[PDB]
């Protein structure tokens, strides 16, 4: 009756801290990764439009 | 007006009993240390399950 009460608190603290930190890290890294992916796909789209404009010319 | 009195007074009494409480670190449950006869514990737990 005196052991489980702190077990609850410890697992709750672990979940809270780990999840806030994981979400914040996921956020900071997804910024740069989404930036890179979007920019490179934009460049590929630019290649596609190059092809289309050359065909139209 | 009388029954309004008794409702309000009893509810104040409930808040008084709730003042005596386990101030736990995180528990949303409460563990109260109370003196109670061993004679009626069957009716006690019947009431609790009710």
């Amino acid at each position: 009756s005196q052991t489980q009460g702190i077990q609850q608190l410890l697992q709750a603290e672990k979940r809270a801290a780990e999840k806030v930190a994981d979400a914040r890290k996921r956020k900071a890294r997804r910024l740069k990764q989404a930036k890179e992916e979007a920019q490179m796909e934009v460049e590929q789209y630019r290649r596609e439009r190059e092809q289309e404009f050359q065909s139209k010319q | 007006i009388r029954v309004w009195f008794i409702k309000v007074r009893k509810m104040k009494a409930i808040y008084h009993t709730l003042n005596l409480c386990n101030i736990d670190v995180t528990q949303k449950c409460l563990i109260a240390e109370v003196w109670c006869p061993v004679t009626d514990l069957d009716s006690i737990q019947f009431a609790l399950r009710r």
